RNA sequence: GAUGAUGUCAUACU
RNA sequence: UAGUAUCUGUUCUUAUCAGUUUAAUAUCUGAU
């Protein structure tokens, strides 16, 4: 479900925020 | 009887004034116009018992005073036979404790004076000039001062000239000089054009045989000088030699009044004469330093504060001549037991440090920081606080620094009461020392930890507050291990049952996290935050605010060590606190929710919020709406609008109204940031503005208003013009909340697109045959005109002349 | 409603244009460059222009119509 | 329902229940300009009281940013009567 | 192709 | 709690003018 991919989505958001900055 | 009929009608009118809604305006207007017909007799006969009624409320008193003012203005010379009786009735009001009671008394008396004239006032008030009772004379003196304020000082000047030199009794001279004093006190700087005349009129009284006349003359000089500050010193030339000689002879309260007059005269002088004169009076002042009577000591302290604050009195003179006896005779433990002496000596000493230098004053009292008398310690600490808050610590050397450290340590350790003065003093001294308190910081944190382990929780609260106050300087001193230990002890004290101390502990923890950082923090964040999670449901606002701010800073700069599920749990608990009454908790909640949304991804929290949006249909839906806006302002809105608009395609309607309300508040909240998202939400707004449901039209108009006001001046004119074409046809809607939202949208669009476009939409129906169309379009025109009157000049259409009138604005048709 | 120059569904053409002209004259006397333009067009001082506009404030569109 | 008299030097206040609210449009977003009220609404026992309920005032009343943009701060004393 | 107005209805949302 | 909206039911001579009112109808008031 979404709970298994929640950490992957958070990591993808952190990677996007690192790439945007 | 006709008089009884008059009485009954006046009674009915006064009743309509006091208890009526309007009715008050009409009744007020008619009683001023019919004043001469009623006569001053029945009017004042009924008004005076009502005015002095013991059960009257303040605003009722203001209403009746306004009634009195109106009826007095038309009734001029008819009030004369009753002025004396009016006076006997009213003059206890002039000494009432209520300030507004005295203002209304002075206003009534001044209106009486301007209605009856100066002649009847002097003729009326003369037999009480030499009355035996002091309070009647005081009332008459205040009344004469207000009369002088009404008719002007020169109009009453010859009466004072005659009365102040009366050969018959000292009471008349005393009353005239008291009149001059009250004139000064009442009119302030307005006495300056006639200040010379008043001083010349009263100056002879200083060498009078009667002591009370000399005293009231000195007090009147002091009042005139205070009112004239900082001007008018030249007008006092002729008074300079008597007073200065008088203090070489008089003693007691007379000498006190003379010195007070001198102390108010000195700051008006230039540097040379101020120097000369304060050197002339310092011997008498220092002699009076040891007087036992407290009023004299207060007055001399006030005078030293005044004279030391004057330009021309050099710092070395104060150093060598003034400071040793001052500190030897005034700074004793006896004077610290009365509040007025306490406050006055503190302010005087601070003004002294303001002029002669901070260290010069500070070094003379630091050791008294270790006196066993706790009240003395509090006084000296407050003095140091005010002095150091004005000037800083740049003047303090190493020796005095160590003296200060030892003194504040001893004062903080031997503390038995929860004094906020000790807390603020410790905090400001340490924060002013800056990186210089670095060698003393171990024992200091030891004492804070000592007070952190006190059996009584209020001492612990004070210690935590001190931690929060000094965390920044402790960081810039680089002692992060003691700070970490402090964080560990506070975390061990997080199960505290008393809410204010726990809130202070949370504030201290926020300070410790801000100074040490999230990576080197002890305890780890992964253990700290779950401990903070159950504290969010506490009902006290201080614990709530502090814990929310702590969670927000943790989410801002140290969210690495916390999983996304714990942050979602925090968000779920935080959502309800957006509707709090206290604005500080709401602001903290907004900040913390934004930090969490910035830290974690948008997708999961946004999904939860949209789910909430669909399954609530209740009051907290707007809470959810606010949270969506927070996500959009803190994170980027392109992470919210796709999912928000894809959820809009479900045909359940109530969800669509929720989406629209969310968009409205979102645009209102993000403001200028929405300028890049007008096109993105334009099709949905097109859909909603043409939908059959009228609630959709109203909320969409709200979105248009918030949008137009948010993007004002950033070039979105065409998209708003397009949305204006869908907002406009709803101007004939009958539902009040809808036409209200339409008018709000039209006003926002007037701001954003300009009044010219709105006027272009308006001009056809301004003179439409249908009255309903004219009502609507003239309402819109009224809104545009009130908002944009001067701009419309450029936007009015060309209206041609006819056979009777000229309608062309020919000036605008000029071409050079 | 208490603001001079606003209107309603019974506003006549004469009153509306009188309001327009008075608003326009006050705007000319406020906006320095409008009055500058007008004082360059004719050959009159700015004070004379201000005087003329003030005399025009009494009846800028002439006497009104009946009914 | 608004007083709408000529405001003076008196500073409008808000109670603890409405701290941060805009008195014209009820919005809580972006306060901008300090509220001034007429002298009659601040006279006597009325000084420092809430401009919405007349209760005790604890903070300064503000017009929101949207109201000042639309010049709704220039319409007179907003004390509700 | 012009669906308005009213209540004893009845049913939904605030 | 009491406000709105949607279905059901009703919705007033295929006999002629004037007056109030209406953007015009409609409504109301009088005469044939
Ligand atoms: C004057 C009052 O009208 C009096 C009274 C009794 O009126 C019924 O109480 C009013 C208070 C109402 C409150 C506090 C309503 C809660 C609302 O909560 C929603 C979710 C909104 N919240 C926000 O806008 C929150 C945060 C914003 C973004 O940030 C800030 C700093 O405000 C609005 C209301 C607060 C009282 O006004
Ligand atoms: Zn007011
Ligand atoms: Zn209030
Ligand atoms: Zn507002």
């Amino acid at each position: 479900a979404a709970a298994a991919a929640r950490a992957a989505r958070a990591a993808a958001w952190r990677a996007e925020q690192a790439a945007a900055a | 009887s006709p008089e009884e009929q008059k009485e009954r009608k006046i009674m009915k009118l006064l009743l309509k004034i006091k208890n009526g809604t309007p009715m008050r305006k009409a009744a007020l207007r008619q009683i001023t116009d019919k004043a001469r017909e009623f006569g001053a007799g029945p009017l004042f006969n009924q008004i005076l018992p009502l005015l002095m009624s013991p059960t009257l409320e303040d605003q009722e008193r203001h209403l009746l005073v306004k009634v009195i003012d109106r009826i007095l203005y038309k009734l001029d010379d008819l009030v004369r036979p009753y002025v004396h009786k009016i006076l006997v009735v009213i003059e206890p009001l002039l000494i009432d404790e209520d300030y507004y009671a005295r203002v209304e008394g002075r206003e009534i008396i001044s209106n009486l004076a301007k209605a009856a004239g100066l002649a009847t006032m002097i003729s009326t008030m003369r037999p009480d000039i030499d009355n035996m009772d002091e309070y009647v004379r005081n009332t008459t003196a205040r009344a004469f001062a207000v009369v002088a304020s009404a008719l002007g000082i020169p109009s009453l000047l010859p009466f004072l000239k005659a009365v102040c030199k009366s050969k018959k009794s000292w009471q008349a001279r005393h009353t005239g000089i008291k009149i001059v004093q009250q004139i000064a006190i009442l009119m302030g700087c307005a006495i300056l054009p006639h200040l010379r005349s008043l001083v010349e009129i009263i100056e002879h009284g200083l060498v009078d045989e009667q002591q009370k006349v000399r005293t009231i003359s000195a007090l009147a000089i002091a009042a005139l000088a205070e009112a004239a500050t900082p001007y008018g010193i030249e007008s006092f030339d002729s008074v300079l030699k008597p007073l200065w000689k008088g203090i070489r002879q008089h003693r007691g309260k007379g000498l006190a009044a003379f010195l007070k007059a001198i102390g108010y005269l000195i700051p008006l002088m230039d540097a040379e004469y101020a120097n000369y004169y304060t050197r002339e009076v310092m011997l008498i002042l220092i002699r009076e330093f040891q007087s036992p009577d407290e009023e004299m000591k207060k007055i001399v302290l006030k005078v030293v504060k005044q004279c030391c604050g004057t330009d021309g009195v050099e710092a070395n003179y104060i150093k060598t001549e003034i400071l040793p006896p001052f500190f030897k005779h005034f700074w004793q433990h006896r004077m610290a037991l009365d509040r007025r002496n306490y406050r006055q000596l503190v302010d005087t000493t601070v003004e002294l440090a303001n002029k002669v230098g901070a260290a010069e004053i500070i070094s003379r009292i630091v050791d008294d920081l270790k006196d066993e008398a706790e009240q003395y310690r509090k006084m000296v600490m407050e003095t140091i606080e005010k002095i150091m808050g004005n000037l800083g610590a740049a003047d303090i050397d190493h020796k005095l620094e160590e003296q200060l450290i030892d003194g504040i340590l001893y004062a903080f350790q031997e503390q038995t009461t929860e004094d906020s003065v000790m807390l603020n003093g410790f905090g400001t001294v340490v924060n002013a020392l800056g990186k210089r308190v670095k060698p003393y910081l171990p024992q200091i944190c030891g004492t804070v930890l000592w007070r952190l382990n006190n059996k009584s929780a209020k001492v612990r609260q004070q210690a935590a507050d001190l931690i929060s106050r000094t965390a920044v300087v402790m960081k810039t001193c680089q002692e992060e291990k003691l700070m970490g230990h402090l964080g560990v002890v506070l975390y061990e004290y997080l199960g505290e049952e008393y809410p204010e101390v726990l809130g202070s502990i949370l504030g201290a923890l926020k300070a410790i996290v801000n100074v040490i950082g999230m990576h080197k923090m002890t305890p780890p964040i992964k253990d700290l935050l779950p401990r903070l999670t159950p504290i969010l449901k506490n009902r006290h606002e201080k614990v709530q605010e502090n814990c929310i701010d702590l969670v927000g800073r943790i989410a801002d700069r140290g969210a690495e060590y916390v999983s996304a599920r714990e942050w979602m749990r925090i968000c779920f608990e935080l959502l309800e606190l957006l509707k709090a009454h206290k604005k500080a908790i709401r602001r903290a909640t907004v900040n913390t929710f934004g930090y969490i949304a910035k830290a974690i991804g948008p997708h999961d929290v946004l999904a939860t919020l949209l789910n909430n949006l669909k399954v609530q249909e209740r009051q907290n839906r707007v809470c959810t709406t606010v949270a969506i806006a927070i996500v959009a302002e803190t994170c980027s809105p392109f992470t919210v609008l796709p999912a928000l608009m894809n959820e809009y395609r479900v045909p359940e309607l109530n969800v669509q109204n929720g989406v629209l309300k969310s968009l409205s508040f979102l645009f209102e909240y993000i403001g200028e940031m929405g300028k890049d998202y007008i096109y993105a939400v334009t099709p949905l707004l097109e859909d909603a503005l043409m939908d059959r449901d009228l609630v959709h039209r109203q909320t969409a108009s709200a979105v248009v208003q918030h949008m137009s006001l948010g993007v004002y001046g950033f070039g979105c004119e065409d998209s708003l013009n397009h949305l204006l074409n869908y907002v406009w046809p709803n101007v004939f809607e009958t539902s009040p909340h809808v036409i209200q939202a339409v008018m709000g949208a039209l006003e926002g669009l007037r701001v954003a697109i300009g009044p010219c476009r709105m006027l272009q939409y308006c001009l056809q129906g301004l003179f439409h045959p249908a009255r309903k169309v004219r009502d609507v379009y003239w309402k819109i025109y009224n809104s545009i005109y009130i908002g944009s009157q001067d701009a419309l000049i450029a936007h009015y259409p060309r209206i041609y002349n006819d056979d009777k009138n000229t309608y062309i604005r020919y000036e605008l048709d000029y071409i050079l | 409603s208490k603001y001079i120059g606003t209107g309603h569904a019974d506003t006549t053409k004469w009153e509306w244009l009188v309001n327009q002209h008075r608003d326009s004259y006050c705007s000319y006397m406020g906006h320095f460059d409008l009055l500058n333009y007008f004082a360059i067009a004719e050959n009159e001082s700015k004070a004379r222009v201000r005087f003329n506009l003030m005399e025009k404030m009494l009846q800028p569109c002439g006497p009104p119509a009946d009914k | 329902i608004f007083c709408r008299k000529q405001a003076g030097v008196a500073i409008g206040r808000l109670c603890e229940k409405c701290d941060g609210k805009c008195v014209i449009c009820d919005s809580y977003v972006r306060p901008c300009t300090l509220v001034r009220i007429c002298d009659e609404c601040n006279y006597g026992s009325y000084q420092g009281r809430c401009v919405i309920c007349g209760g005790p005032g604890v903070s300064d009343a503000y017009y929101c940013k949207e109201c000042t943009i639309q010049e709704k701060d220039r319409d007179g004393c907003p004390k509700i009567v």
